[PDB]
């Protein structure tokens, strides 16, 4: 199940292609990188704390979990 | 008859590019998927992904990028006129 570059006439394998990815999946990638810092949201600070402590820290400090040793959520 | 040295120019769809070189990858529409190269009368920039480009029939090379598919049953709801109704 691998993509390879094959000659048309000889039918001989030439190269090795990276992946089978749809153009729509490539279109789903975020590249604009918007700007909305946490000071733009008011009155929802506890939910911001819960979200950041749930998601951003598994992205940043993984050893802090496994020293306690449980699972990331 | 001076348009007889012109070209049939079959159109396609691009998946992705490769690195250090153009080395472009194309799904035509039904035939197959081919790895191609660009011709010399192109710009190496505006050949980005998901882009309906006209490709040579013989040598399989990209010539012109174009607007995408518009689903022509949606083309016929632009108004194209102005009905005369005043304020």
């Amino acid at each position: 199940g691998d993509l390879v570059g094959v000659n048309k006439d000889s039918y001989l394998i030439l190269e090795t292609l990276p992946t089978e990815y749809d153009s729509r999946v490539k279109a789903m990638e975020v590249d604009e990188r918007p700007t909305e810092q946490y000071s733009d949201i008011g009155g929802l600070d506890k939910q911001i704390q819960e979200l950041v402590e749930a998601i951003v820290l598994p992205m940043n400090h993984k050893e802090k979990f496994e020293n306690l040793g449980i699972q990331p959520p | 008859q001076s348009e007889q040295p012109l070209q049939v120019a079959r159109c396609t769809k691009i998946i992705n590019a490769d690195s250090e070189d153009p080395k472009y990858i194309i799904n035509v529409k039904q035939f197959a998927k081919f790895v191609v190269d660009l011709s010399d009368q192109v710009a190496p920039t505006d050949i980005e992904e998901g882009m309906r480009v006209g490709v040579d029939r013989n040598k399989y090379q990209i010539h012109i990028p174009l607007p995408p598919k518009i689903d022509p049953t949606v083309t016929m709801m632009q108004v194209e006129e102005k009905p005369d109704v005043t304020y």
